[PDB]
């Protein structure tokens, strides 16, 4: 679980093995990550020009 | 009705073939038309895209120069630069009294071709290439045909000089065609008539035309060295003298079996 | 307005058979020049008045 | 391909009408009598050999009485042995059609398991087995959940006769049209 | 099977032909088409006007020749081999009683079944001009066939030299439903499934797009963020323009 | 857009002359001075690159990934070649020799440069092939997980003016792009055993191919992430430009003993 | 009538046939009996 | 004066259809229509001559063919008289073949208002048709109509005939024009289908504009290009307007 | 409403002539509107020619209305503005008319040179060296 080989978690108190990975929310996460990076770049470039 | 069909056929036009050099994209290809130059082409009506691959022959429009249909690729059977004789025209048992040579030739050729399984179990490869050396005029030639007859192998007779075209890559193309067709039409004997012209040593260390000889010779060594392995395609080299064979060939692993005519 | 006009000029240019490269062999003092073109054979051509 | 070109013979039309009547009781797949009201069983093909049975069948299909099955034709010829497998298949056919028109004017693939039992008039295990066969036969699909008690299978089957097909179509038309007109109006305005 | 490709020359000929022979409303113009049709794709590659007349006594009494057909296909062949006749032509007035009845005569000198192209080649209608039909009896039973255009490489380039959204589709949709209702009322009256049934429940839930909206929304943020970077970019370019103006002013003051 | 579309001829850009104007040699033999696009003139414009040409337009239609072909048969690319340490044990000296010469700059260019020794850029291998030597070459390529580009070096030998120079140019470019990579020259002795004493005439066509190989070889590989490995049937002498430092710097022997 | 195009062949869905012209160009024609089998033999114009 | 040549939609197209298929190694043929001259000349229609093995000369006008074709056209309303002749040829700016002029000259003893028009399909595959129309000069017309013209005056007293270029124009009716642009039903119904399948593919189309932007920003850095970026910004705006419209 | 080119060209002259003398806003709006929104090469040139007749009395205003149009795309338009000024500013010697006509005189497009030359001359008739240095 702790390096995410297993698609689930231990729900202790029930003492049963249950899924947490309802597949990957974050599957377009990296594309977003670049997108942020571009925007920051831009904001910095504009500021130079401005002053 | 038939003569009327000849005018109808005359308005039912043909179109030229070229071969795909490489596919850039599904919208951009490099194709070499057979009229000579290279062109960037796209596609047109009436294609399959699942018979597309690199190195297949395609059909291109006369006036649009785009892929109208996709063809198989074809060896082309020839009698000019590779004359092919399925079986041989003379028997192996009937030429007995040439016995010694017959037996050596059976044991290198017949047994792996019929039964790969035995060579495979031991874990030493099937034999590579065989040389017949000593007189061509004693009935060497008869023996080569004769071995082909019993296996039912495809006999591929090669004129070594004919492998010497003076154009870009025609000479690469022939070696390639000869091998590809051997694999399809395997078992096969590839018989190289007097090897000095595709497997010299150099005239005097100098060059006039003895670089065409080197261009040829590297291609044979490459197929051998390669990932492709000789065992259901057998190559047999023939020359009167071993004193104008290249040292490469004389080294084991490009010829390993050397039969002498006794 | 400039952008349309720019594009039109560009289009006139994009209609061409190209220029051949050649080597000036020698100039004749009557306003011919002898050129070996690499595209073709050898030609006598009329010296330009732009050079 | 017999009737519209004539060439007919009283012997031939006697076999065909009676033969159709026995075969129509003896097996089906579509529905057990609606198709025989757009399906000549005695519309001047011939009226002999007691074609009362066709009308008897529709009354029998609705009630679902055993007494009615014997009194549909005559005892032995009602049974076949054909009807012994047949009654369950025939049974589901009456239930399926009756609900299909009635439950929601739109036609949606939502049925109560309970109201399929109540309407078909069979016990709780039995209907479980009958439905189990019925999904196998197709004209259905989309995946009924046998827990949630949701008969949630997709709408796709043919709809019977030109009668309440037409009533149902009018209601559905006013609605399909109204929906389109709203979208159009809003777009138009801005 | 069928999949019909139709020359723009076919449409444009039929147009020009109707006016040039002075054909009024209440006279038909009938034609022939030929090409290649023994294939899955029916290729209409040429066509020709046919002499046609209709009588005063009843206008479903009419004259079509066959001899203008006998020797004209054997002149079609002689420019382009493979442009024999398989069927036929109509400009309207459309869907008459004897618009069935050219079929049995055109069965005499076709090689499959007469293909019936009715086309509104006055171009007066709204939407499609092509009322294409496979000519089958059983009466004017008339299963329609959907497909116009596909033409030659040379023709399409020439076409463009001659010539040089959600709502429009929705309005069409509204008109069909509205027509469909009107028909259903009429049809009950005269008389005294599945397609309609998928056309109501399915759309009840921009309507369809609702259910999809959940998935759309996530990507919809993303593509919005992309437009925002572009707005910043326009501001950046803007600042340079302000400086350019600012420079000019500054130089004019030094001078 | 539509005016500049397929069908197309292939050319190569030789150099930009001035603004909006470039010289191309097309592959046919006809050389054109053409325009480049204004949006291809800046920030996508290389001094020599492979191009898409129109056959009426005489304008820069498209810029191509460099791999434009020749009327000689195409060379072989083998990602992960299948000979991978077959023969070993008792090749102790030749295995060690290869290992420090060929593998290390491909995995790390940067350590050689930091020491400040020159990385091997080209290596010459001499002694027989197909008897223990080839096996190692292939294995190194596979273990470094670089593309094996098997390049037929007796196949320049085309009999025409220059198809052959165009092809070498495409291959060195494409190697630096698809780094890490091995260009493996089968029999370099074909296109570079010439004039040492006014013997081995008839080698005028390979002289252009030779100049082209040297300009590409020495001018790249400055940090080394792309290796050239030279191969000779036993040994052959070469023309002096290869052999000097900056190119074939390691000269590796297969033991007699 | 000459001037006409000859072809020197050295070659011995439906069936495809390759012709080699002496302009050293390979061309597609069908061998479905629109083009007869007896109009091909190697070594021949 | 001299002619201005209005070619009809069906005439232009027929000229291209026949010429392409008849290739260089030529087919020949006739133009049909009429005009009332000095500013109005109309080409209504055209038909093909059937390929003859002596290239495209006066010998290739099959008079039986033309006669039978003219009569059959007549019976379907479409027959008119020859206003000239057209063909297909190697293409020349001084006359497309030698044969077309030598054919034209025989015609010219009969007519005195017959043109030679040819379109050349070699240069009509750059996506812009190359089409020419030329006629020879006539005396007593092109000097009476268009110091004065010394040049053209010594030219006409001299050669008597020489090539001159005729203008390319078109004429078409409104009926054609309306009912092309509902073909170019397929377009409206095709438009719905296209919107639906676009939203399907958007997963990839998303990712590439993400890349385009990363290049874009990096570019602006290096400079400090601007033009691209603006064009690059505009395009991205257009695509989102489309993405939103879909859904 | 006639869809003939000749007739749409002819329509533009009809406003110029009808509304001549003292200018009328409605008349200028319609002509400028055809000039901008019609793409037909005769039609745009005639609707610019037409502004000069409306505007004969108020001739000061014609260099501003036609300022833009003189540097605007398509030579027929540029031709039309030469005429506009030529007719409207004739005899007055408006300094602003001449400044607009200068670029157009050495314009590549031959009939643009032509019409500007005709135009310059009508404004500057019987105006001399010294009075105007430029002539």
């Amino acid at each position: 679980i702790l390096d995410k080989i297993f698609y689930g978690v231990l729900d202790q108190g029930n003492g049963w093995l249950y899924v947490y990975e309802t597949p990957n929310q974050d599957a377009t996460y990296d594309s977003a990550l670049e997108l942020v990076g571009q925007l920051n770049k831009v904001v910095d470039q504009l500021f130079e020009k401005a002053s | 009705d038939k003569t009327e069909n000849d005018i109808k056929a005359l308005q039912s036009i043909g179109q030229l073939i070229g071969e795909v050099m490489k596919e850039l994209s599904e919208e951009k290809y490099i194709v070499k038309a057979s009229s000579g130059p290279r062109y960037i082409v796209g596609v047109r009506n009436s294609v399959d895209r699942s018979k597309l691959k690199k190195g297949v022959r395609v059909t291109l429009d006369i006036t649009t120069l785009t892929i109208m249909r996709i063809l198989p690729r074809e060896t082309d059977p020839l009698v000019y630069n590779m004359t092919s004789f399925e079986q041989g025209e003379i028997t192996f048992d009937g030429i007995g009294g040439l016995t010694e040579q017959i037996r050596e030739l059976r044991e290198v050729i017949e047994l792996p071709l019929k039964n790969p399984e035995i060579f495979q179990r031991v874990g030493i490869k099937p034999p590579k290439g065989v040389l017949l050396y000593g007189p061509p005029g004693t009935g060497k030639t008869l023996l080569a045909k004769a071995v082909a007859a019993t296996i039912g192998a495809n006999f591929i007779f090669s004129p070594a000089s004919g492998i010497v075209d003076k154009y870009i890559g025609e000479s690469a193309r022939i070696i390639r065609e000869m091998f590809a067709y051997a694999k399809e039409h395997e078992p096969c004997i590839i018989f190289m008539d007097e090897v000095d012209a595709i497997g010299g040593r150099r005239f005097s260390e100098g060059t006039s035309a003895d670089r065409e000889i080197q261009r040829t010779l590297m291609e044979l060594l490459t197929q051998m060295d390669g990932f492709d392995n000789l065992g259901q395609t057998k190559i047999i080299m023939a020359t009167n003298r071993p004193d104008t064979l290249d040292p490469a060939l004389l080294r084991p692993g490009r010829l390993d079996r050397k039969v002498e005519i006794p | 307005n400039d952008k349309v006009r720019f594009i039109k000029d560009e289009l006139r240019l994009l209609q061409e058979p190209g220029s051949y490269v050649g080597e000036v062999i020698k100039i004749v003092s009557d306003k011919k020049v002898l050129v070996k073109v690499q595209p073709e054979g050898k030609y006598i051509v009329d010296v330009a008045k732009d050079i | 391909t017999l009737e519209p070109s004539t060439s007919i013979t009283l012997a031939e039309r006697q076999q065909l009408a009676y033969d159709l009547s026995i075969s129509a009781l003896l097996g089906d797949k579509i529905y057990n009598f609606g198709e025989l009201l757009h399906h000549p069983i005695m519309e001047t093909i011939v009226n002999d050999s007691n074609y009362d049975w066709l009308f008897q069948l529709l009354n029998a299909l609705t009630v679902g009485d055993f007494d009615k099955f014997d009194s549909l034709i005559k005892v032995q010829i009602s049974k076949i042995p054909i009807l012994a497998q047949h009654e369950s298949f025939l049974r589901q056919k009456i239930c399926l059609m009756t609900l299909i028109e009635t439950v929601f004017v739109k036609n949606i693939r939502m049925l109560s398991f309970e109201d399929i039992s109540k309407a078909t008039h069979l016990p709780k295990d039995n209907v479980e087995h009958l439905v189990m066969r019925a999904i196998s036969l197709g004209l259905l699909k989309g995946s009924i959940d046998q827990v949630n008690e949701l008969v949630t299978i997709s709408w796709v089957q043919p709809r019977i006769i030109s009668g309440d097909q037409i009533t149902k179509m009018k209601d559905r038309l006013v609605e399909w049209n109204d929906q389109v007109e709203k979208l159009g109006k809003k777009m138009e305005a801005r | 099977h069928e999949k019909v490709t139709i020359a723009p020359l076919v449409l444009l000929s039929a147009l020009d032909h109707y006016e040039r022979t002075q054909t009024k409303e209440n006279k038909r113009c009938v034609g022939v088409i030929l090409g290649d049709a023994n294939s899955s794709t029916i290729r209409v590659t040429n066509s020709f006007a046919l002499p046609f007349e209709e009588d005063e006594k009843n206008s479903d009494v009419w004259f079509l020749d066959h001899n203008y057909i006998e020797n004209m296909n054997e002149m079609c062949k002689k420019i382009n081999a493979k442009e024999k006749l398989i069927g036929w032509y109509h400009s309207g007035p459309k869907l008459r009683a004897s618009d069935l009845k050219i079929n049995e005569l055109f069965k005499k000198y076709t090689q499959n079944n007469p293909l019936l192209l009715i086309v509104d080649v006055k171009q007066q209608g709204v939407g499609l001009p092509t009322d294409a039909y496979v000519a089958i009896e059983q009466e004017k039973t008339f299963l329609h066939l959907p497909c116009t255009i596909e033409a030659e490489e040379a023709e399409e380039i020439g076409v463009e030299h001659l010539l040089r959204i959600r709502l429009t589709n929705q309005l069409k949709s509204l008109k069909g439903l509205q027509s469909k209702l009107k028909d259903v009322v009429e049809y009950l009256d005269k008389v005294i499934h599945t397609i309609l049934g998928k056309l109501q429940d399915v759309f009840n839930l921009n309507n369809l797009q609702k259910a999809l909206t959940v998935k759309t929304n996530d990507e919809l943020m993303v593509i919005y963020i992309s437009n925002l970077v572009r707005s910043i970019i326009a501001f950046d370019d803007l600042i340079e323009n302000k400086i350019q103006n600012k420079k000019i002013q500054e130089q004019r003051v030094k001078d | 857009k539509r005016i500049q579309s397929v069908p197309l001829v292939i050319g190569q850009f030789l150099e930009p002359i001035d603004q909006n104007t470039g010289i191309v040699s097309s592959t046919t033999g006809m050389s054109y001075v053409v325009r480049i696009l204004s949006t291809l003139d800046r920030e996508l414009l290389k001094p020599s690159m492979s191009v898409a040409l129109h056959r009426h337009s005489n304008a820069l239609v498209d810029i191509l990934p460099p791999d434009s072909d020749s009327s000689i048969s195409v060379m072989g690319e083998n990602e992960k070649p299948d000979v991978t340490y077959a023969d070993v044990g008792g090749l102790d000296m030749q295995k060690q020799e290869i290992r420090e010469a060929v593998e290390l700059p491909l995995v790390q260019a940067d350590l050689y440069e930091q020491i400040g020794i020159d990385p091997p850029r080209g290596v010459l291998l001499y002694g027989p092939p197909g008897t223990g030597k080839t096996m190692l070459v292939k294995a190194v390529a596979n273990s470094t997980k670089a593309a094996f580009i098997r390049v037929n070096g007796s196949e320049f030998v085309h009999k025409y003016l220059g198809e052959g120079p165009r092809m070498v140019r495409d291959v060195f470019r494409l190697a630096r792009e698809n780094a890490p990579s091995i260009i493996f020259i089968d029999e370099v002795d074909s296109i570079a055993t010439k004039r040492f004493d006014a013997q081995t005439g008839s080698d005028r066509e390979v002289q252009r191919i030779l100049i082209e190989l040297l300009t590409q070889m020495d001018g790249f590989d400055q940090s080394t992430n792309v290796k050239v490995i030279m191969a000779t049937n036993r040994a052959d002498t070469l023309d002096p430009a290869l052999l000097r430092p900056g190119r074939l710097d390691r000269k590796i022997e297969f033991p007699s003993l | 009538q000459l001037p006409y195009l000859v072809a020197n062949v050295v070659e011995v869905v439906g069936k495809a046939a390759v012709v080699k012209t002496s302009s050293r160009q390979t061309v597609f024609l069908p061998m479905v009996g629109l083009v007869d089998p007896d109009k091909l033999k190697p070594n021949d114009l | 004066t001299k002619e201005t040549v209005y070619i009809s939609s069906i005439a232009l197209l027929k000229m291209l259809k026949h010429g392409r298929a008849g290739v260089p190694m030529e087919v020949m043929g006739l133009m049909l229509g009429e005009f009332v001259d000095d500013y109005t000349v109309n080409v209504v229609d055209v038909f093909a001559m059937p390929q003859s093995g002596t290239g495209v000369s006066v010998e290739a006008v099959d008079d039986v063919f033309q006669a039978k074709m003219m009569d059959m056209l007549k019976q379907t309303g479409r027959d008119q008289m020859v206003v000239g002749w057209y063909h297909s040829h190697p293409g020349f700016g001084c006359w497309l073949s030698s044969v077309d002029v030598n054919t034209q000259k025989s015609f010219e003893q009969l007519n005195s208002r017959a043109v030679a028009v040819v379109v050349d399909p070699i240069q009509s595959v750059k996506g812009k048709v190359v089409i020419d129309a030329f006629r020879l000069i006539d005396t007593g017309a092109l000097i009476n109509n268009l110091l004065n013209k010394a040049n053209i005056q010594a030219l006409i007293h001299g050669l008597n005939r020489h090539y001159y270029s005729l203008n390319i124009d078109y004429h078409k009716t409104a009926k054609e024009t309306k009912m092309l642009m509902n073909l170019h039903y397929e377009e409206k119904e095709e438009s719905n289908l296209a919107a639906t399948k676009s939203m399907v593919k958007i997963a990839e189309q998303y990712s590439k504009r993400i890349e385009e932007e990363k290049e874009l920003t990096e570019e602006e850095l290096k400079t400090r290009p601007k033009k691209h970026l603006s064009e690059t910004a505009d395009e991205t705006l257009e695509n989102n307007i489309v993405s939103v419209l879909t859904a | 409403a006639s869809d003939e080119s000749l007739l749409r060209y002819g329509g533009a002259f009809t406003i110029a002539l009808a509304y001549a003398g003292t200018g009328n806003n409605s008349a200028v709006k319609r002509l400028l509107h055809v000039a901008v929104s019609d793409s037909n090469d005769d039609v745009r040139r005639a609707a610019v020619i037409a502004l000069g007749f409306v505007l004969l009395r108020d001739y000061t205003t014609v260099p501003r209305i036609v300022q833009l149009l003189s540097k605007s795309h398509n030579a027929h338009v540029r031709c039309g503005t030469a005429f506009a000024l030529g007719i409207a500013c004739a005899g007055k010697g408006l300094q602003s008319a001449i400044d607009v006509l200068d670029p157009l005189t050495k314009d590549p497009v031959d009939f643009v040179r032509q019409a500007a030359m005709i135009a310059l001359s009508m404004i500057l008739i019987q105006q001399t060296e010294k009075l105007n240095p430029q002539v």
